[PDB]
């Protein structure tokens, strides 16, 4: 039993860890998107109209 | 200077999908609590502990 | 009658533990679920309404 | 790290059965006064005895 | 017998005394591990989205 | 201030498992009140008492 949890049972140390890392890399990604469809319209001030 | 056919906001796009696959594979590791939930990571594993 | 005891009554040692198990797992799968629903209203942020 | 699945309470829940059989052997021995109740001990001294 | 012991048989005084230092250090762990894993998101709130 | 791919916890998550051996053989030891459970601490020791 002992050997088997080895290969089974992930090391919840590690995956807190990384469900931090991915929540994070995911929303900054998000706003980064925002902030990127946010550069369109520097054309459409050059239109003025 | 394009009107949308050249936008960069497709990378940003691609680089969110590709964190969303870590993400729902992390949330469900915590939910399980076991290293390996199907064939998708090491069957070996899977084969040695069933 | 002990022959009798040894298929019944079960041991208690090794049900304290696996009742420990049950209510630790049942904690943290109720915590990830409320963290995995606490999710979705990225796509509302990313609409900026 | 992990969920009582490699929890090393199995230790200690298997030194407790190996200590149970001398507890009760022994619970046994001062109720009897004997040293061979059984077969479990030495039959020979048990074959002396009878 | 009691030169056998002398052998075996560990202290319990110093065992409780290492669990003890054990269990300090493993919560204490946990606890550092929380407050870094709760750094990163400094920069999150420096992109202002 | 970099992206997440050097983070710091690795330091502290390595502490905890160099702990968790020390932790495991402490309860260990306490559970079985014997200083040699197995050839991983001092065999001299092991051989001489049994």
């Amino acid at each position: 039993s002992e050997a088997q949890s080895r290969i089974q049972d992930a090391d919840y140390a590690t995956e807190v860890s990384n469900m931090s890392k991915a929540q994070i890399i995911q929303q900054a990604g998000n706003s980064v998107l925002a902030k990127a469809n946010q550069v369109p319209q520097q054309v459409l001030s050059l239109l003025q109209g | 200077q394009v009107i949308n056919t050249n936008s960069l906001s497709l990378i940003t796009q691609n680089n969110i999908n590709k964190n969303q696959s870590a993400l729902s594979s992390s949330i469900e590791r915590l939910s399980s609590g076991l290293r390996i939930n199907s064939a998708k990571d090491d069957a070996a594993g899977q084969a040695i502990a069933n």
